[PDB]
C-alpha cells in the first residue's frame, strides 16, 4: 500500500478540444484596440440615457458599475431588430496580448465577475463615447486589461513575425492542443523491480537470513503475469483496486472500413426571423385605387423563397472523425514545421510534438473509398499510444483530472515463485526495491518524453497488508505440521516459461542471422518470436537508463505488439548441416515461409499473402486445428492473445 | 491510511462484501466469473470516481463566482434560458483551469456509486457463505436463551 | 464506366500475439513435455543451433525478440518454525 | 424505434469574422465635443447582437438516416418516374431503379412517431437486400475496392 | 465520461448558389481597349474566396445531449419559475415540472471536463425515472403510440 | 420566452418561442407489479378446496 503525491507536467490535458468559449468561430476576435489608432468592438447591452457619468441602466437615475457592469452575457431578446440608441459594451486596451476569442479564458478579479486588473488595489477601467458622423452619444465603451491566457490552444496560423498588436494581427487562428493522457500503468508495471541483478528483492527467514528469491537476467516476469492473466479470465471488465484496464484500441481507427456517407438530402441553416430581405408594399383595392384607414403603407412581404445556405452534415462528420484521430498520428517525417512560430528542436519534447501541421489532404473523406484497408504508414507506428485507448484513459480518469494529484494505490506480488506461497508460522524478512523514475513508472498516450516535461513523482509511506483466515487452531497445527514433510513440499512454475533473447536489427537491413553455441536442447518446448523497436524498449536490468527517453507503451512489458506482420521467412537447422523440422513435411522443404509476394500466389490463403502452411501451423500451434478441416473455434478457446482473434484480412 | 480501491470505502468493509457475495478475499482479491456476479451483484455496480476541486483556501486569487455571472460562450449563448443567443464575445471566466502551465493548486474528492444492490451482512464467524443454514445459527449461544438487539 | 485499369495488393494484420513454432513432430499440443524433447537423439548429445529471418525493413533499429520456451520449476521446502529454502530448475538454459 | 430526437437546445452558426454588419463612427469626449490625435475616425463597432442562423441537427441526421435506409428500398409501384430524362424499360436494370424518385413525405422524421411499427410496405419485401447487410458489406470488400 | 469532443477542423456552410455577392465587368482586350460582338457587358465575376460561416458540429452534439439528459432532471430546488407565463401551483403536476426553466449554464460542455464524475446533485435523484430507461420504453411502445 | 404579459396580437409578440414538452412515457410496470394483492391482510387472497 503506497501513497505520495504526483505531478503530472504542464504537458497533462485529458480531454480532446478546449473548455472556453468551445462553440466561438475558430478566426473570431475578441473586441479590442491598437495603434498605426483603430478599435474593433461590438456593444450589445441597451440602455436608457447617456451621460458623463456612463450608461443608465435604472433608477433618481443609477448608472452602471464601471468594476463589472455592463455583464457581457446580457442582451437583447428579439431577433427583429429595435434601433437601440443607447448601448455600452467592454473593449480590451492596447496593452493586453492580441488572441481569438476561442480558447481565450481571463481570471475574475472580484465576487461579481469583473475581470480588470487591479493596481495600487483599484481597477482602472476608462470611459470611451462614440456617436454616428453627425449632439450627443451613441455607445459607451468600457476598456479595460486582463491577463489573458490560452491554457489549452495554440496559434495554428501566424501572418507576420513582427511582434505587437498590428491589423494583420487580427488574421490568426488558433486550434486545440493535441489529448495525452497520463496515468500508471496496467497492472502498476514497472513500479517493482524484477529480474535486476543490482536491485535484487529478497524474502528470507529471520534467522536465517538466506535468501528464498534468486532471479536471472533473461527471465521476465511481468509479461509472464499478463498471459497469465487473460488466460485464467476475461480482460474486457475493469478491476480498479489493481489498476486492472487492459490497453486496446478502437477497430475503426486500426483498419478504417470507409464506406462512405449517407448524404442524400440537404441540410440547410435557416434565419433567427425566417425571413430577412423583404420589401415594403402598400394595399390597393379594385382598375385599382390606394387605400386608407387599413393596413399601413408599410408591410413586410417577401417574394419567393427564404434565404437559406445547406451543410453536408455526415461528411463533415467523417472529416473530422478522420483527422483528429488518423492524420494527428502520422510518422513526423510526413508532417511539416509550421512557419512564423517557436517550435523545440527535441522531436520528443510534448511542444514539438503538437506544433507539428499535417495536410488534411493525406486523409481524406475520400482515401481509399469502399475498400477495408488500412493505411501503409499506421501500421509501423504503436497503435495503443492512441487517445482512444480505452484502457489508458479509463486509467487516467481513476488519479483524477488536474495535475497535481495525491495518490494512494495498492500493488500486488508478481513474482511467480512467491505470488502463491502458503507460509507457516515464523518470522520472515520482507523486503524489496521500487523504481522512481517517471518515464517507467508513468506511461502517456503519446508516448513524449516526461525527464523533460516536468513530470515528478514522490513516495511518502509504505505499509504491507495481509490477511489470516481465521482457522481453527488445533487443525491449523495439524495442517502445518503436514505441510512440513519434504514429501509435500509446494512448487509453482511461471505461466510463460522462457527464456529472452534479444537480437538487434539495423536500420534497412533485412536479413539478421542468429546462433547459438552446442548445448543440450532436452525437454526443449519450441521458439515463439516478434519484433520490437529499440527506441520503445529500455535496457535490461540497468538500475537507471539515461538515454530512455520514451513514455509510451512498452511491448516488452505490457505484451502489446503490433510488428508480426513483418516476416517473410524463417530458417531453422542444427549442426548448421540437418535442417528442420525437414523430412519434406511444408511444401518448401527447408523452411517456413510466412508470406510471399503475388508471385507466389498459388500457395495463398484465406484471400490474403499468408501462406498455407503457416496458417496451417498457427492453427495447430494454437487450437490443434486442421487436420480435420478449418472452421471457427470456441469462443472460450480463442483469448484475448490469441492468434485468430488478431487475425485481419484486407485488400 | 484504510481506504481501498482509490475511493472512500474502508478495506474492511470491501473485505467483507467480496466474501458476502463470493467468498472472495482470503486468497487475493480478482474479477469473479461473469455467470456468477449477476445483474444485481455487488461487484457489477460498484463504480469508484474521483475529480479535482480548485482549494478555495490555498488559492491566493481565489474569488468565489455565483451562477449570474459565470460567461462562458458569451455571445453565443442565451442567459441563462435555452432560448436565443445573445451578449458578445469575451474572454471566458470560469471555470478555473487545473492543467497546463498556468494550473492553480487543487483538491481532491472520491466518491461511489452502488445501485441495484443492499449491503449484507452475513451473520457467520468468517463472513463467507458455507450454507443456508450458517454456523451462528446452530450455536447454542442463541439457540437456548433469548438476547435484545439495539 | 470510365473505370481504369488496376492492381491488387493483399495484406494482413495480427496485433498482441506471438508467432508460435512448437517443437514436436506434428506440431500438435500433446502435452507440455513434448515427444521431441524426450527424444533420445537430444536427450544424450549436444547440438549447436543457428536459424536466419528475412524481414522486411523499416527506417530505425529495431530488435528481435526471441523466446525459446522451456521449463521453469520451482520447489519450495521449509522443515522448521521461520526457515524457507527453495530450489530452481530452468532446463535447458540452466545457468 | 422512432422516439423522436433530442433538440431542447437551439445551433447557430456564426459569421467568420464574428461580425459582418457594423458601423463607423467617431469619439467624442465631454455637452460634447469632438476629438482629434486620437482613434481615428473609422471604428467598426456593431450595436446589438451578431448576425447568426439557425439549424436543427438531431432532426436533420434523423430524416437523413430514413430516407436513406427506407425511403429509398419502397416497392416501385410507389415510386414515379422523373421528368426530362431518359430511363431504362426493364424495371431490372440498375439503371431503371437508380432514377426513380422517392417523395421524402412517405416517410419522414414523425411517421408513426414514438410507435415501435415497421412500415405496412417494408414487410414484404427482403431486407437482407439492403446495404447495410454487414455480412454481404464485409464478403464485398473481402474482393476489393 | 466527459472527454470533450473532436473538433480540430471548422466546418461550414456555404450558399445554394456558391456565391451571392458577385460584381458586373466588361471584356476588355489589348494599352487595352473595349471589345463587342462577344461577352456581354453583364458578367458575374466573385473576387476572392467566396461567402460563408461555420459552425462546431461536435461540441454542439455535445451540449445537445447534456441539456435534454441531466439539466432537465436537476431537483427543483435549483430551477426556477419563468416569467409572464401560468404554471401549476402543485409541485406533482406534469404542468409544473413542465413549465420550470433551467439554465443551461449549470450542465455545459466544459463540466468536470476530463473527469469520470457524476454530479453532486444526481446521485440524491432516481436515475431509473428517466426518459432513456430502455425498459419503461419498451414497455411503453408495447402498449402502442 | 414571453416578451410581455398583455393578451392580444401586438408588434411586441412576434418574439416569442417555443420548445417541446419533456418526454414522458406511461407503461404497466415490469412483470405486472402491483396488479394483484399480496401482502396485504384486507384484500388477502384465497386458495381453498370446494
Amino acid at each position: 500500500d503506497i501513497r505520495g503525491v504526483l505531478d503530472r507536467g504542464p504537458t497533462f490535458k485529458p480531454y480532446s478540444g478546449t473548455a472556453y468559449n468551445a462553440l466561438a468561430p475558430k478566426g473570431a476576435p475578441n473586441p479590442c484596440e491598437w495603434d498605426e489608432t483603430h478599435v474593433f468592438g461590438q456593444a450589445p447591452y441597451s440602455g436608457i440615457n447617456i451621460t458623463k457619468e456612463g450608461i443608465q441602466i435604472g433608477v433618481t437615475p443609477k448608472y452602471a458599475d464601471k468594476t463589472f457592469q455592463p455583464e457581457p452575457q446580457i442582451g437583447e431578446s428579439q431577433w427583429y431588430e429595435t434601433e437601440i440608441n443607447h448601448a455600452a459594451g467592454r473593449v480590451l486596451k492596447k496593452t493586453t496580448p492580441m488572441k481569438p476569442c476561442y480558447g481565450s479564458y481571463a481570471k475574475p478579479t472580484n465576487e461579481n465577475g469583473g475581470q480588470g486588473i487591479l493596481v495600487k488595489l483599484e481597477s482602472q477601467v476608462e470611459m470611451q463615447f462614440f456617436s454616428t458622423t453627425e449632439l450627443t452619444p451613441k455607445v459607451v465603451l468600457y476598456s479595460e486589461d486582463v491577463d489573458i491566457e490560452t491554457p489549452d490552444t495554440h496559434i495554428s496560423y501566424m501572418p507576420t513575425i513582427k511582434e505587437g498588436n498590428s491589423r494583420e494581427l487580427m488574421g490568426q487562428q488558433s486550434m486545440p492542443n493535441r489529448p495525452n493522457y497520463i496515468a500508471f500503468r496496467d497492472n502498476f508495471i514497472g513500479l517493482m523491480y524484477y529480474n535486476s541483478t543490482g536491485n535484487m528483492g529478497v524474502l528470507a527467514g529471520q534467522a536465517s537470513q538466506l535468501n528464498a528469491v534468486v532471479d536471472l537476467q533473461d527471465r521476465n516476469t511481468e509479461l509472464s503475469y499478463q498471459l497469465l492473466l487473460d488466460s485464467i479470465g476475461d480482460r474486457t471488465r475493469y478491476f480498479s483496486m489493481w489498476n486492472q484496464a487492459v490497453d486496446s484500441y478502437d477497430p475503426d481507427v486500426r483498419i478504417i472500413e470507409n464506406h462512405g456517407t449517407e448524404d442524400e438530402l440537404p441540410n440547410y441553416c435557416f434565419p433567427l426571423g425566417g425571413v430577412i430581405n423583404t420589401e415594403t408594399l402598400t394595399k390597393v383595392k379594385p382598375g385599382w385605387e390606394k387605400d386608407a384607414t387599413e393596413f399601413s403603407d408599410k408591410n413586410e412581404i417577401r417574394v419567393g423563397n427564404n434565404f437559406a445556405m445547406e451543410i453536408n452534415l455526415n461528411a463533415n462528420l467523417w472529416r473530422n472523425f478522420l483527422y483528429s484521430n488518423i492524420a494527428l498520428y502520422l510518422p513526423d517525417k510526413l508532417k511539416y514545421s509550421p512557419s512564423n512560430v517557436k517550435i523545440s528542436d527535441n522531436p520528443n519534447t510534448y511542444d514539438y510534438m503538437n506544433k507539428r501541421v499535417v495536410a488534411p489532404g493525406l486523409v481524406d473523406c475520400y482515401i481509399n473509398l469502399g475498400a477495408r484497408w488500412s493505411l501503409d504508414y499506421m501500421d509501423n507506428v504503436n497503435p495503443f499510444n492512441h487517445h482512444r485507448n480505452a484502457g489508458l484513459r479509463y486509467r487516467s480518469m481513476l488519479l483524477g483530472n488536474g495535475r497535481y494529484v495525491p495518490f494512494h494505490i495498492q500493488v500486488p506480488q508478481k513474482f511467480f515463485a512467491i505470488k502463491n506461497l502458503l507460509l507457516l508460522p515464523g518470522s520472515y524478512t520482507y523486503e524489496w526495491n521500487f523504481r522512481k523514475d517517471v518515464n517507467m513508472v508513468l506511461q502517456s498516450s503519446l508516448g513524449n518524453d516526461l525527464r523533460v516535461d516536468g513530470a515528478s513523482i514522490k513516495f511518502d509511506s509504505i505499509c504491507l497488508y495481509a490477511t489470516f483466515f481465521p482457522m481453527a487452531h488445533n487443525t491449523a497445527s495439524t495442517l502445518e505440521a503436514m505441510l512440513r514433510n519434504d514429501t509435500n513440499d509446494q512448487s509453482f512454475n511461471d505461466y510463460l516459461s522462457a527464456a529472452n533473447m534479444l537480437y538487434p536489427i539495423p536500420a534497412n537491413a533485412t536479413n539478421v542471422p542468429i546462433s547459438i553455441p552446442s548445448r543440450n536442447w532436452a525437454a526443449f518446448r519450441g521458439w515463439a518470436f516478434t519484433r520490437l523497436k529499440t527506441k520503445e524498449t529500455p535496457s535490461l536490468g540497468s538500475g537507471y537508463d539515461p538515454y530512455y527517453t520514451y513514455s509510451g507503451s512498452i511491448p516488452y512489458l505490457d505484451g502489446t505488439f503490433y510488428l508480426n506482420h513483418t516476416f517473410k521467412k524463417v530458417a531453422i537447422t542444427f549442426d548448421s548441416s540437418v535442417s528442420w523440422p525437414g523430412n519434406d513435411r511444408l511444401l518448401t522443404p527447408n523452411e517456413f515461409e510466412i508470406k510471399r509476394s503475388v508471385d507466389g500466389e498459388g500457395y495463398n490463403v484465406a484471400q490474403c499473402n499468408m501462406t498455407k502452411d503457416w496458417f496451417l501451423v498457427q492453427m495447430l500451434a494454437n487450437y490443434n486445428i486442421g487436420y480435420q478441416g478449418f472452421y471457427i473455434p470456441e469462443s472460450y478457446k480463442d483469448r484475448m492473445y490469441s492468434f485468430f482473434r488478431n487475425f485481419q484480412p484486407m485488400s | 491510511g484504510y481506504n481501498v480501491a482509490q475511493c472512500n470505502m474502508t478495506k474492511d468493509w470491501f473485505l467483507v462484501q467480496m466474501l458476502a457475495n463470493y467468498n472472495i478475499g482470503y486468497q487475493g482479491f480478482y474479477i469473479p466469473e461473469s455467470y456468477k456476479d449477476r445483474m444485481y451483484s455487488f461487484f457489477r455496480n460498484f463504480q469508484p470516481m474521483s475529480r479535482q476541486v480548485v482549494d478555495d483556501t490555498k488559492y491566493k486569487d481565489y474569488q468565489q463566482v455565483g451562477i449570474l455571472h459565470q460567461h462562458n460562450n458569451s455571445g453565443f449563448v442565451g442567459y441563462l434560458a435555452p432560448t436565443m443567443r445573445e451578449g458578445q464575445a469575451y474572454p471566458a471566466n470560469f471555470p478555473y483551469p487545473l492543467i497546463g502551465k498556468t494550473a492553480v493548486d487543487s483538491i481532491t474528492q472520491k466518491k461511489f456509486l452502488c445501485d441495484r444492490t443492499l449491503w449484507r451482512i452475513p451473520f457467520s464467524s468468517n463472513f463467507m457463505s458455507m450454507g443456508a443454514l450458517t454456523d451462528l445459527g446452530q450455536n447454542l449461544l442463541y439457540a437456548n436463551s433469548a438476547h435484545a438487539l439495539d | 464506366k470510365t473505370a481504369v485499369d488496376s492492381i491488387t495488393q493483399k495484406k494482413f494484420l495480427c496485433d498482441r500475439t506471438l508467432w508460435r513454432i512448437p517443437f514436436s513432430s506434428n506440431f500438435m499440443s500433446m502435452g507440455a513435455l513434448t515427444d521431441l524433447g524426450q527424444n533420445l537423439l537430444y536427450a544424450n548429445s549436444a547440438h549447436a543451433l543457428d536459424m536466419t529471418f528475412e524481414v522486411d525493413p523499416m527506417d530505425e533499429p529495431t530488435l528481435l525478440y526471441v523466446l525459446f520456451e522451456v521449463f521453469d520449476v520451482v520447489r519450495v521446502h521449509r522443515p522448521h518454525r521461520g526457515v524457507i529454502e527453495t530450489v530452481y530448475l530452468r532446463t535447458p538454459f540452466s545457468a
